[PDB]
């Protein structure tokens, strides 16, 4: 990501995320914490992407 | 005057939309100015 | 008219008017500067036919 926001995201990122592709991402982040199984089912997580 | 002869037939395309200036649907940003690289690829102006 | 038609008509063959793709916005762009990594490049309007 420090070479990322650097870089000035080659849509390289945009496209990956746009075409649903298995990746990863490093570096410094923020976490958030979530209880109520829910979430989890509905699958959350595959949003704020 | 004859009629027929002076009744022709209309070939005009149909709802255009022009557009000038152009550019604008140009979005672009700039890094941040102590990254500045050229054709060299190493950095313009690297003496920290 | 005869001579009415000969007008108006050549003015229709000539409507001085080409189409349009995002890739020719992105080409009346001097084969540089898109191959300067320091400068971001990006598409956001649509484009009717």
């Amino acid at each position: 990501l420090e070479e990322l926001m650097r870089t000035g995201d080659y849509a390289q990122i945009t496209n990956m995320l746009l075409n649903n592709q298995p990746v990863a991402l490093v570096g410094a982040l923020p976490f958030v914490t979530d209880s109520s199984v829910i979430s989890l089912i509905a699958k959350l997580d595959a949003t704020v992407f | 005057f004859d009629f027929r002869n002076s009744m022709h037939m209309l070939t005009s395309n149909l709802t255009f939309t022009v557009y000038s200036d152009l550019l604008a649907f140009v979005s672009a940003d700039t890094v941040e100015p102590i990254n500045a690289v050229a054709f060299d690829n190493m950095r313009i102006m690297n003496e920290l | 008219h005869p001579i009415d038609y000969a007008f108006n008509e050549y003015f229709l063959q000539h409507q001085l008017v080409e189409p349009l793709n995002n890739d020719i916005i992105f080409n009346y762009i001097p084969e540089r500067i898109r191959n300067d990594v320091n400068y971001i490049l990006n598409m956001d309007r649509n484009l009717p036919s």
